[PDB]
């Protein structure tokens, strides 16, 4: 059996090294090679998904090797439905981001002319680390790459991006790294607890073994210690996936970074936080997660509503999209921690759908912002007349983020809301208010920017808003097609997701409550 | 055979092409849209005949296309239930939409982007067909939100006009509040019953409780208020007239507003077991009927007056549906008659506006009867239908609805009947107002307008709409054909003969005549003034749309903006404030500690001799801490 996951995560990294090592004069060849590497990673992901059997064992394509036995951590890769979903999302998105940021790094000077090569290599490295984290079945390996993938994105923000790129990058890296270090505390605590338990030959980081031990009850732990470890993991993932109120880093980073990098952050990278929640926080600390479920459920619902309200209140398009993404992550976490088959399956499908939808919306907004020179909502008007295709695609992406049933995200949001009510009715209604709030902050922005008289300098002047160029269409059309497909026919995704989620529930002793009737 | 799903797949594909083909098909796209709407009508007719060719339970068609959301116990399967209730809406939607498409061929002929407009029309038709055809509430919600989107797009047409964009945004937001209510309904349904399909829900309907069933019914009623544009979610109709007249015709006559009535009737099995929900439905219907009639009395623009009339008629629908099985069939019949005559009225108004250089203020109108004979004739036919004159279609349907309302019995019966009678009288009054101000009296035209007769392409749909507004009433009402046809799906209440039908038929006619006389005295006997006259506080209130939009602005827009500002302040000062304070504390501590690095070797030596701290700590560790 070929080491499919090893190749999957290594190809982006090796390609990044090659691209950065390319001569400065090979900028165009560097772009094409980076795109080829991303497409090769996508092909690897495709073969993995096709070979994946959702009815088979929980983890497939499992590769195991001794990496650092001294730390009780091994190079253990393996993909389940949850991990496979995010792997597919990342693999499909990254090529689209590359062709979206095709010319983003052209304006940067210095750096020995490696600006384009540096940008592409950083993007590929982020892809590789994200994939490796998703496929990792070892707690310490997962944490290694979860914390590692910050620095390439830190460079990708601070390098390139807007005027405030420095401050935005610092806030990004410091929030996420404070969370990651708080994780490290809990990871070392977990190692200590496992070593102090007879259930394992020594301190262990093998995720599958620890999960089996905790589920079987052999690895009993003092509830306080498990609670603290769960709190550390949760804080780390909450800063990573912008769970309210730990979200405050995301808006600045998203606005300041280039649109492609911002999408890579929110659409792909931040999903790792929610995935880490769903997998580790639940399967390692089922008791602690159950105990804290009310608190984090309340936090996620507050995040949903609060992010929607702020998005309504934002005067900046990109910041508005960032807060929309925060609210959607609130949905994701709410669906994860309601511990219901509907809830968790919907949260995973929402990871996918929000990734694609935010990618589309943020990239279209970035194209529009690039046409002009300001991100202000009031800076635009009547853009439909000048750029019918740009405005139409923006409308479609907004409707996706608005959770129309004709588009994928609704199927997910609905699924989450359903799952929420079976356990927490009031929280479910409070979240459902975000259905109206999304209509508000999407359609009001569309009215402000796309409708009305063509504002000065939009259809004329030195910086007119020309319609989407063919490359931007290449970026957009696949995303809109994916949204439509996953809205109309989500089953292919759910068939993959539903088994894994069931296993997760089966592992944590949770089951969807039976109907009252 | 012809699969039922083609009805949904027919227009949608059209829209898809018209949306993707772009300028490549701008020259002929409208032809494809109209052809596809006509094909949908043909398929609907064939399926209706097939249902007629079947008997009993075999009449209804159930077709599950595929498993759609197989998540755990949800197991929602995409399916269509084209039954006796569904087929009526299918025919109404397809036929009126095809007529409106043909009318738009000419109405939008002199406007660019006609292909995109017809793409939106096809998407609208597909969405509403999915709404009425889905056999489960999740597909119903899919069609519901698709119809919301289509209404936003069509109202939002002519986006260069800010009023149109604002109207589209308001319409979508209100309809999304309704959709939120419907989503809570579905969510409670799954929580309690564990199923979303009509069959499973209605089989488990007897269980649950009066409280739970009433909650479901009230949420569905909120959804209907959204789509049906009943209070408190009615304010969005007025501004929606900023869009092209065919859009208003499709939204009001059939489809958009029809969605709420369809939802109530389809959920009728739930409402029958939830009398409190039925009471809420009745209250909403009566209140919105009265409010719409009052607003229509004052509206000066023909579009606004017709929108108010549609609101009142949909209030009649909601009232009849809330009456239960005694009114469900009457609700549906009056809904079909309303589709016919209201579509005719809207198309006539659009023809008038096109002839009047896009003018919408009825003050500029006058004496249009002679100069616009065919449109005047069609508009008058629809006017008689909505008025409810015996020969006209709307007569029998409105009479049946009023009879059911007054037969509700007791205080409920008397109050509902009185509300319906007052609504009918006020309907007579304001429709007479519109007619007199439009087609009679002095010309009152401005800017040397040159009204011309509507083209054949627009005229023929108007004539067919008038024919429907003349026939449909007797066709369905007389003989109880609609009642018998809906009896299978809709529970048959039979009758109670609360009052001698003739007394109600006479009372309605008398109220209509009183309203007609009042309007003739005000606007026919007395010359129509060209300027807004001052009047009682009620007059200005109705002119301000009953100050309903102002209520939304003061409570939700203003309250919403206050909440948004508060949350922005919390984010900037409180949430970010904690991190800023932590960073400031670290910086202050860093500066303080760096001040310790005095640079004097002797100060460092003093700090080292602070190793007395180490010595005392080591010693005290033996002295019990
Ligand atoms: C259970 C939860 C229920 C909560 C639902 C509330 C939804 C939000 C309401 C406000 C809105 O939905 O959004 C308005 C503004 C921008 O409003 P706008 O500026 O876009 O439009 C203005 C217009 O200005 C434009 O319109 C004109 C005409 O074209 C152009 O001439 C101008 O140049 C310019 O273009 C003009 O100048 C201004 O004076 C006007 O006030 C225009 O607004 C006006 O709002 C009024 C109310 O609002 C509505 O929705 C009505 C429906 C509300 C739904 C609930 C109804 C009751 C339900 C009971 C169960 C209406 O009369 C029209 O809706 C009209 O449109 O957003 C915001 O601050 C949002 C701030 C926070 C919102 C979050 C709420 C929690």
């Amino acid at each position: 059996t070929f080491p499919w996951l090893t190749v999957l995560w290594a190809v982006p990294v090796v390609g990044a090294a090659v691209v950065i090592l390319l001569p400065a004069a090979q900028q165009v060849l560097a772009k094409w090679l980076a795109l080829a590497v991303s497409v090769l990673t996508l092909a690897v992901t495709a073969v993995v998904a096709i070979g994946f059997d959702p009815a088979a064992a929980q983890y497939q394509f499992v590769e195991s090797h001794r990496w650092i036995p001294s730390f009780g951590t091994g190079y253990i890769l393996g993909v389940d439905g949850i991990a496979l979903a995010l792997v597919v999302l990342t693999a499909v998105l990254v090529p689209l981001l590359i062709i979206a940021g095709w010319n983003d790094a052209s304006r940067q000077t210095g750096l020995a002319g490696r600006s384009v090569q540096a940008y592409l290599a950083l993007t590929l490295a982020v892809e590789g680390m994200v994939l490796m984290s998703l496929v990792a079945l070892d707690i310490l390996l997962f944490y290694v790459f979860f914390e590692a993938m910050l620095i390439p994105m830190y460079f990708l923000i601070g390098g390139f991006g807007g005027e405030n790129r420095s401050r935005a990058a610092v806030k990004f890296l410091l929030y996420n790294l404070f969370g990651g270090l708080i994780m490290l505390a809990a990871v070392i605590g977990l190692y200590v607890v496992t070593a102090g338990s007879d259930a394992f030959a020594a301190g262990t980081f093998d995720f599958r073994e620890i999960v089996a031990a905790v589920s079987s009850g052999e690895f009993a732990v003092n509830p306080a210690i498990m609670n603290f470890l769960f709190l550390g993991f949760m804080f780390a993932f909450a800063v990573k996936a912008p769970l309210w109120p730990f979200h405050r880093w995301l808006p600045d980073a998203a606005v300041e970074a280039t649109p492609a990098s911002a999408v890579l952050m929110m659409a792909v990278m931040d999903k790792v936080g929610t995935f880490g929640m769903l997998r580790y926080c639940l399967q390692l600390f089922p008791d602690a997660s159950t105990y804290f479920r009310p608190v984090v459920i309340t936090l996620a619902a507050i995040g949903i509503v609060y992010g929607a309200v702020l998005a309504i209140g934002q005067t900046d398009v990109m910041r508005l999209i960032a807060y929309t993404s925060i609210s959607h992550f609130g949905f994701i976490i709410l669906g994860i921690f309601v511990m219901t088959s509907q809830g968790q399956s919907g949260s995973t499908l929402y990871m996918i759908n929000h990734g694609i939808s935010t990618a589309a919306l943020f990239l279209i907004a970035g194209f529009l912002v690039s046409r002009r020179g300001s991100r202000l909502i009031d800076s635009y008007g009547g853009v439909q007349k000048v750029a019918p295709v740009l405005a139409g695609t923006f409308l479609v992406a907004g409707l996706a983020t608005l959770s129309l049933p004709g588009l994928a995200p609704f199927i997910s949001e609905f699924l989450v809301l359903i799952g929420t009510f079976t356990r927490y009715p009031v929280v479910a209604v409070f979240a459902a208010t975000a259905l109206v709030l999304s209509a508000v902050y999407i359609l009001w922005t569309y009215q402000r920017m796309m409708t009305g008289p063509v504002r000065d300098g939009i259809g004329d002047g030195d910086r007119p808003v020309r319609d989407l160029v063919p490359r931007e269409l290449v970026v957009v059309a696949p995303l809109l097609a994916l949204l439509l497909v996953l809205g109309i026919y989500p089953k292919p995704a759910l068939d993959v997701i539903n088994p894994a989620v069931e296993h997760t529930l089966t592992t944590i002793g949770q089951t969807d409550p039976e109907p009252t009737v | 055979w012809l699969p039922v799903w083609l009805l949904i797949a027919l227009p949608a594909a059209g829209a898809t092409i018209l949306l993707l083909a772009g300028r490549r098909s701008d020259r002929w796209g409208h032809l494809l849209g109209c052809a596809m709407s006509l094909a949908a009508f043909a398929v609907g007719t064939v399926l209706f005949a097939g249902m007629l060719g079947r008997s009993g339970e075999e009449r209804a068609v159930h077709e599950a296309l595929f498993s759609w959301v197989p998540v755990g116990g949800l197991q929602v399967d995409f399916g269509l239930q084209l039954d006796q209730l569904s087929v009526c809406f299918v025919l109404l939607i397809t036929g009126v939409g095809s007529l409106i498409h043909i009318y738009s061929i000419g109405y939008m002929a002199e406007d660019p982007d006609r292909r995109r407009f017809f793409a939106y029309l096809n998407l609208f038709l597909a969405a509403m067909l999915l709404l009425v055809l889905a056999d489960n509430y999740l597909g119903l919600y899919a069609g519901w939100e698709g119809v919301g989107l289509a209404s936003y797009l069509l109202i939002g047409f002519w986006s260069h006009k800010p009023s149109a964009a604002t109207a589209a945004k308001k319409a979508f937001v209100v309809n999304r509040v309704g959709d939120m209510g419907l989503a809570i309904a579905l969510m409670i349904m799954f929580a309690t019953i564990g199923s979303i399909s009509f069959a499973g829900v209605f089989a488990a309907a007897p269980g649950l409780s009066e409280a739970t069933l009433s909650a479901i019914g009230l949420l569905l009623l909120l959804g209907a208020c959204g789509k049906s544009a009943q209070v408190p979610l009615q304010s969005w109709l007025g501004d929606a007239m900023e869009g092209p007249t065919p859009v208003s015709a499709l939204i009001h006559a059939a489809t958009m507003v029809t969605a709420g009535v369809y939802l109530i009737v389809r959920s009728g099995p739930i409402f029958d077991l939830a009398p409190t929900a039925q009471t809420g439905v009745v209250i909403v219907g009566a209140v919105t009927l009265l409010f719409g009639a009052i607003i229509g009395c004052a509206k000066d623009d023909i579009k606004k007056a017709l929108a108010a009339s549609t609101m009142s008629q949909i209030g009649y629908m909601v009232l009849a549906a809330g009456l239960g099985p005694a009114g469900y069939a009457f609700a549906i019949m009056h809904l079909l008659t309303h589709g016919f005559f209201k579509a005719g009225l809207f198309l006539g108004a659009g023809s008038v506006m096109h002839a009047m250089n896009d003018e919408v203020n009825m003050r500029r109108y006058g004496g249009l009867r002679k100069v616009l004979p065919v449109t005047f004739a069609t508009f008058g036919l629809g006017y008689l239908a909505i008025i409810g004159v015996p020969p006209l279609a709307g007569f029998f349907s409105k009479d049946g609805i009023i009879e059911a309302a007054l037969g509700a019995g007791g205080a409920r019966g008397v109050i509902l009947g009185g509300a319906a009678i007052l609504g009918a009288g006020i309907t007579a009054f304001y429709m007479t107002r519109v007619m007199l101000m439009t087609f009679f009296g002095e010309k009152r035209w401005a800017a040397n307008s040159h009204p011309h007769e509507a083209p054949a392409v627009m005229t023929w749909p108007m004539i067919l709409l008038a024919v429907g507004s003349v026939v449909s009433g007797g066709a369905l009402a007389i003989g109880g054909t609609l009642s018998h046809w809906l009896e299978p799906v809709v529970g048959t209440h039979e009758a109670h003969h609360a009052v001698p039908v003739w007394v109600v038929t006479a009372i309605v006619l008398a109220v209509v005549a009183v309203g007609i006389a009042v309007a003739y005295r005000m606007y026919a006997r007395q010359a129509v003034p060209e300027e807004v006259p001052e009047g009682s506080a009620l007059t200005v209130a109705a002119r301000r749309d009953l100050y309903g939009d102002a209520f939304n602005e003061a409570v939700f827009m203003r309250g919403g903006q206050t909440l948004t500002a508060a949350m922005v302040t919390v984010d900037d000062k409180a949430v970010d404030g904690t991190a800023g304070g932590l960073a400031a504390l670290v910086s202050r501590t860093s500066d303080a500690l760096r001040q310790v690095q005095t640079g004097f070797a002797r100060s460092y030596a003093l700090s080292m001799l602070g190793g007395s701290a180490l010595v005392v700590a080591a010693i005290l560790a033996v002295q019990l801490w």
